[PDB]
């Protein structure tokens, strides 16, 4: 853990709010690290593939797609052991 | 022949009679958690 | 409270359970299916009590299904 | 089956109960006539799922009582769909096995 | 010759792994996407032996992707003498990588496909090779 | 005897009174209805 | 008409 | 011995053009690349066209009657075809894109956008018998400067409005007499028009623009002249408008915009009615119902098509189809649902008879290379090339357990014990089969031998049996199961590319390089035929081939082969526009099948890869119910399917048969010699008279005389029959019949029935099961109300 | 092409479509000139005299 020698941009209130309201920062990162190696195996996947490879891809949102059907119920989907 | 025909007669009740008590056990025992559900939604 | 936590575990052994079933199906003929609701605690157990009857409710029927066998036996027979 | 399902909910359930009463006979009705049975076997399933508690409260009343008994009555005698229904798996699971 | 294209594969590859160097070291994440990332490259052919993350700092280069091409590999293979000759043959559909021809000269093989091109089965040029062994068999077409 | 001629035969709503038929229609229509509530969940 | 036209508590 | 015909498309809802609600509102019709397919929401089923393009389709649109449907693919070549009867009438070339086309609602005229000029046509008589040139152009109209984005018609088929991208929308009168009574163009959109439409007393004109705003046009004095009276702006941050619909009736608006999410509006009052978002990709079309209740909309990136309830805010329809091509598929083993697998990593399970996708998974990180069911079809098993075996319980749709390797090898396919205890994995890098436990997960062993790759595996049936194949020019018999294991290797004259086993598990059948596909006996180990595949086959030359087709070598072998359940003929596919469909006795080919006919498709006819779509068949499986068989391809999963019959097929047919003589034998109540002159005939109409004109009480009288010979036929008529019909209780009584009069010949010969025995069993435990769980259910809560004690 | 219809011509000049299943003539024409030849398209949908 390394400790910052100069002036903190932010006031003393400012940390206060910051402690008022793992990390947003982190996760951030983990998306963006996301985004390249979908980008870098897409390229590689293209230059190594035989055949046609495509590129791969606030409000309410819907969900196109479900992983077990409508009408099953999740209580439906626990077996006895586990409950 | 009627050795076999007694023999599935009361075979039927026997299983017929557990299935019974399962049967109606499931639906009253739903139908207390049901009811629960509504008085603490 | 106590009676119907013993259910519970005999419900779970498939060589116990009718015993079990007998003794809730009492339960149900015989008290205030209100009152037993209040009973605090009693619908976590109740919860327990619904799968493994289901369980069992799916087998036996699968018994009664393969026991027409007897049927086919005899109607062969009858030939 | 939106339609269908709003409709058994809105249904009233104060005292005298007369339209449960009569949704039931209709019901009835329906299963006398053999037609459109997994249909009218599913609304009554929906019917004790919006009025079970209402008809158990009350199952002492003649009204409701009459109207389920005569149900009773005509959805007893259609049990032999059961044994039939259980046969042609049993002879079927066996005939392409053993 | 134009490498913008490896260029930037070469750099995409070293912007992922220095990011992944900011990233904290006991992150399961980043050591699991790491791994990934070696098993891949080795997997393409660029690296010939398992390496670690600042060996893919260096290693990874234009030249590695280059060898991976096709029409350099028959070469190393010598299957054609030269590369300008080497991709005649592919754009003349004599060569198969598996069990699929690859008409493109601009398809690099990976490891595991690095071994099993060869001729397609009915090519003049394979029998021109039989015929002078005189191990030409009518047979098999070949 | 016009079904002849057209080479065509129409299904009857039902065989007999005492036979039993379903609804002229889908059979996902209930098990739609059965878990409607779910289904809005 | 347009030329397109047809023909608090208590 | 049936003719397979092309039924409907699996895998794609939707990928471009125009949705459009059928006038009646029941169904939708959706383009689907270079077909369009037709749902019917009501009844919960679907079908697609057999008619083909040369190109994917651009636009669609069908009459009021019903009777029309009109097709427009991106070179602007039109096919009219009936909806009723679904054969084409008319091929069209209008010789330039058309962006829209839209029937008149009268339905005698039809416009077509075409570039910067409007073309309205008159709709040929469908009455009337074919005509060459039935298209006559009623006139062209000339008045935008750029391409026209959309077209509007009015109520009274007098008018037409049509949005432009000179930022301006104008009005013209189809009569020519009207023309002054609507000659305006409509000007002060600060961005491209996207529709114009009329208000039900057609008095208002309210225009869209792509920047998002609405305009109110009335006509007043200032002496009176249209003006805008009111201006609604849609305050998107970014979202672009992309479609617009709007209903007069209900006064309903219906926007898509480019961020993926639609806003339902109430004109003139601007009040929003709801606003959700599909996803991160643009809303394509948007479409509204005759009612007005249901509304359509559709995203092509990921191909979404969802269908809207917005009075009670329920789905309709909600589907995303495959983004990949789909590497494999497998039937369940009653043939009820259908599992198909892509490049993406996404399993996702289908129903035949809905046609719509239940459930999608996406543990596999990884393209999902095959996929297998279990004996019983409870469990459903996957392999991937992430280096994955995953287990998935199809009853409650979770992935119970996965397997993988020590050193995570890619797997390329999989097989499955029968018994449901076994499951054995296929590698290109290891040249070794993974042995894992179902129970345990553990791996038992591993299966050593292979000089070469493996292609392929395959479980017998019944003897359990492990054949392996392999690039190694051989194939390899394994008795895994038992106290001491024994190996059989089989050399072959080339690597072999697929492997099927016979469902009796007596031979196996194997495609090879050299395009043959040979038959060996298992048990002796001696090849008993073969089958010669490379003339059959048809490769299309690829636009950067630079040879011709017939030298090329492509792909003249099959790389996927089944049998069929019958076992007398195989389906084989590859890397090609073919389905070729073989008789194994005979060793000749039955049929063969074109795939695609989209001239996009490569094969239809330095640092930069030339890489542009191809026709190939991943996969091919015949349907258990011996009806169908369905093919993975790029577009989709392709089934044929028999149920057509229209062809005339008679068996023992005699001079004393005739349809009149069966009825005849009815009316004299000969129900016996009916119903076997009737399947001699093997005319359906025919044989569903007889079937349900017996009496119930002689019914186990005709079931006991039925001759052997035709047992195994009509226990096939009941299963299909059944599965659709009504008549529950008279199906099955028949069954019961039939069952219990030769029960004992069926145990017999259970090879011979065995695809009948399955569609009864399907039957009686899909739907037959399903009413009596309901009824028994119902017996049960009745129970508990009446006798149980009221409350206080 | 189904295989239920067989469609003749004879040199009195009509053609007559036979209905198999029933061993019955549906359907008569008479063609000023006698057709020489007849041939069902593959489809079906046309027909070549």
């Amino acid at each position: 853990f390394e400790l910052s020698d100069v002036k903190s941009s932010k006031s003393l209130a400012e940390i206060y709010e910051d402690d008022y309201t793992l990390s947003e920062e982190l996760q951030k990162a983990h998306s963006e690290i996301s985004e390249l190696y979908a980008n870098l195996v897409y390229k590689l996947d293209v230059l190594s593939s035989v055949h046609f490879v495509p590129k791969p891809a606030e409000t309410p949102t819907i969900s196109m797609e479900d992983a077990q059907p409508l009408y099953m119920s999740n209580a439906s989907s626990l077996a006895p052991q586990e409950i | 022949k009627l050795q076999i025909n007694r023999v599935k007669t009361e075979l039927r009740s026997a299983l017929k009679s557990t299935e019974d008590d399962l049967g109606f056990n499931v639906q009253g025992l739903k139908f207390v958690k049901q009811q629960w559900n509504l008085r603490h939604n | 409270i106590l009676l119907m936590k013993r259910c519970r575990d005999w419900n779970t052994n498939a060589k116990t359970h009718t015993i079990a079933q007998r003794t809730i199906r009492c339960i149900l003929m015989h008290h205030n299916i209100a009152k037993l609701s209040e009973i605090p605690g009693m619908v976590k157990i109740v919860d327990a009590i619904i799968p493994y009857t289901q369980r069992h409710f799916t087998r036996v029927d699968n018994l009664v299904e393969q026991s027409y066998i007897l049927d086919y036996a005899l109607v062969e027979m009858d030939k | 089956p939106a339609a269908v399902d709003l409709e058994i909910r809105s249904l009233n359930s104060f005292e005298p109960f007369d339209e449960i009463v009569w949704f039931i006979d209709a019901l009835t009705q329906g299963l006398k006539s053999n037609k459109n049975f997994e249909l009218y076997e599913t609304f009554m399933s929906l019917l004790f799922k919006a009025h079970g508690d209402v008809i158990h409260a009350n199952n002492k009343n003649q009204d409701i009582a009459s109207a389920l008994q005569n149900w009773e009555d005509v959805h007893k005698k259609e049990d032999r769909l059961d044994d039939l229904v259980k046969f042609c798996m049993g002879v079927a699971a066996f005939v392409t096995t053993a | 010759e134009d490498y913008h294209k490896y260029n930037r594969i070469c750099g995409d590859i070293r912007r992922l792994a220095n990011k992944l160097s900011l990233l904290p070291p006991t992150d399961p994440f980043r050591r699991k996407h790491e791994q990934l990332l070696l098993d891949k490259l080795y997997a393409m052919g660029v690296l010939t032996t398992k390496s670690k993350i600042s060996d893919l700092e260096n290693k990874v280069t234009v030249s590695a992707i280059c060898r991976r091409r096709l029409p350099v590999i028959m070469h190393r293979l010598k299957m054609a003498e030269t590369i300008q000759d080497a991709v005649k043959f592919i754009e003349q559909g004599h060569v198969r990588v598996g069990p699929n021809l690859i008409n493109d000269p601009a398809y690099l093989v990976t490891r595991n496909m690095e071994d099993y091109v060869t001729w397609v089965d009915n090519s003049k040029i394979k029998k021109t090779l039989l015929r002078y062994r005189n191990q030409i068999d009518d047979f098999d077409f070949s | 005897l016009n079904d002849i001629d057209f080479n065509t035969y129409t299904s009857l709503e039902q065989i007999d009174k005492e036979l039993l038929t379903l609804s002229i229609g889908p059979r996902s229509k209930m098990n739609t209805l059965l878990h409607l509530d779910v289904i809005r969940k | 008409v347009a030329p397109t036209a047809l023909k608090v508590l208590l | 011995k049936s003719d397979f015909k092309f039924s409907n498309l699996l895998g794609t809802v939707y990928r471009q053009g125009n949705i459009t609600f059928s006038d009646d509102g029941k169904q939708l019709l959706s383009p689907v690349g270079n077909r369009v397919s037709v749902f019917d929401l009501i009844n919960n089923k679907s079908f697609t066209f057999e008619y083909e393009h040369r190109k994917n389709i651009a636009a669609i649109d069908l009459n009021k009657q019903g009777t029309l449907l009109i097709s427009i693919d991106e070179d602007g070549r039109a096919i009219l075809v009936n909806f009723k009867a679904r054969n084409v009438l008319h091929h069209f070339n209008f010789k330039e894109k058309c962006s829209a086309v839209k029937f008149s609602p009268d339905g005698r005229l039809f416009a077509l956008a075409s570039g910067r000029f409007l073309q309205i046509w008159k709709t040929p008589d469908v009455n009337k018998d074919r005509q060459f040139a039935p298209f006559v152009r009623h006139r062209v109209h000339a008045g935008h400067f750029q391409d026209i984005t959309s077209l509007t018609w009015s109520q009274d088929s007098r008018f037409i409005l049509t949005t432009s991208k000179d930022l301006s929308a104008k009005i013209w009168s189809v009569d020519s007499e009207e023309k002054n009574l609507a000659a305006t163009t409509f000007n002060g959109h600060r961005d491209y028009v996207m529709g114009a439409f009329f208000s039900h007393d057609q008095e208002k004109i309210y225009t869209v623009s792509k920047d998002g705003a609405v305009f109110v046009w009335e006509f007043t004095k200032r002496k009176y002249s249209w003006r805008i009276t009111k201006k609604h702006f849609f305050y998107a941050n970014q979202a672009k408008v992309k479609c617009v619909t709007f209903h007069p009736a209900t006064r309903l608006l219906a926007v898509g915009f480019t961020s993926g999410e639609f806003r339902l509006y109430d004109l003139p009052d601007f009040t929003l009615i709801q606003q959700l978002s599909m996803g991160q990709n643009p809303v394509n079309t948007v479409s509204v119902n005759q009612t007005g209740e249901w509304l359509a909309f559709g995203s092509s990136k990921l191909g979404q098509l969802l269908v809207y309830e917005w009075q009670s805010e329920s789905y309709i329809l909600k589907q995303q189809g495959h983004f990949d091509s789909t590497n494999s598929l497998a039937y369940s083993p009653d043939g009820s649902r259908v599992v198909t697998a892509s490049e993406d990593g996404k399993i996702k399970v289908w129903d035949i008879t809905s046609g719509f996708c239940l459930a999608t998974f996406e543990e596999h990180t990884s393209s999902v290379t095959a996929v297998q069911f279990a004996k019983r079809g409870q469990v459903m098993f996957s392999s991937s090339l992430d280096g994955t075996v995953r287990a998935w319980d199809l009853i409650r749709y979770r992935n119970f357990r996965t397997f993988t390797g020590t050193e995570r090898i890619q797997f390329n396919c999989l097989a499955v014990d029968p018994s449901g205890e076994v499951v054995c994995a296929g590698s290109l890098d290891n040249f070794d089969i993974h042995v894992w436990s179902v129970q345990t997960g553990q791996l038992l062993d591993a299966l050593s031998g292979h000089e070469g790759p493996v292609s392929c595996l395959s479980f017998s049936q019944e003897n359990s049996v492990l054949a392996s194949a392999s690039w190694d020019k051989t194939i390899r018999i394994w008795s895994i199961f038992g106290r001491s294991q024994q190996v059989e290797p089989i050399e072959v004259y080339s690597d072999v590319l697929a492997l099927s086993m016979r469902p009796d598990g007596k031979e196996v059948a194997v495609s090879t390089l050299k395009g043959q596909i040979s038959i060996f006996n298992i048990e002796d180990a001696k090849q008993v035929g073969n089958i010669d595949c490379r003339k059959d086959i048809i490769s299309g030359r690829f636009n950067q081939d630079r040879f011709t087709a017939k030298n090329s070598e492509r792909s003249k072998f099959f790389t996927t082969i089944h049998y069929s359940f019958d076992g007398m003929a195989i389906v084989a596919g590859g890397n090609n526009n073919s389905i070729c469909l073989y008789d194994v006795p005979n060793e000749v080919l039955l049929k063969r099948f074109i795939v695609s006919r989209n001239m996009a498709l490569n094969g239809t006819l330095l640092s930069t890869r030339k890489m542009r779509p191809e026709v190939r068949v991943t996969s091919v499986q015949f349907s258990p119910t011996a009806n169908a068989f369905a093919a993975a391809s790029t577009e989709g999963l392709l089934i044929y399917s028999t149920n057509d019959t229209i062809l005339f097929d008679p068996f023992d047919l005699d001079v004393d048969v005739t349809p009149h003589s069966t009825v005849e034998a009815l009316r004299e109540k000969q129900f016996l010699n009916a119903l076997v002159m009737a399947f001699r005939l093997n005319e359906e109409y025919l044989i569903n008279k007889v079937y349900e004109a017996i009496p119930i009480k002689e019914i186990p009288l005709v079931a006991s005389n039925i001759p052997a010979i035709y047992l195994p036929r009509i226990l096939k008529f009941i299963g299909d029959f059944a599965i659709e019909s009504q008549h529950i209780e008279f199906n099955l009584i028949w069954i019961k019949a039939l069952l219990s009069a030769s029960g004992g010949y069926i145990n017999e010969h259970k090879y011979l029935f065995s695809t009948a025995m399955r569609s009864i069993q399907r039957f009686i435990v899909r739907v037959a099961k399903e009413v009596v769980n309901t009824t028994t259910d119902n017996k049960y809560t009745y129970r508990f109300l009446v006798s149980t004690d009221g409350s206080m | 092409p189904e295989g239920r219809w067989i469609v003749s011509a004879s040199l009195d000049s009509t053609i007559r479509t036979w209905d198999l299943p029933t061993g019955g003539c549906i359907d008569g024409i008479i063609v000023d000139n006698v057709a020489t030849n007849v041939k069902f398209s593959p489809n079906g949908d046309l027909l070549a005299t």
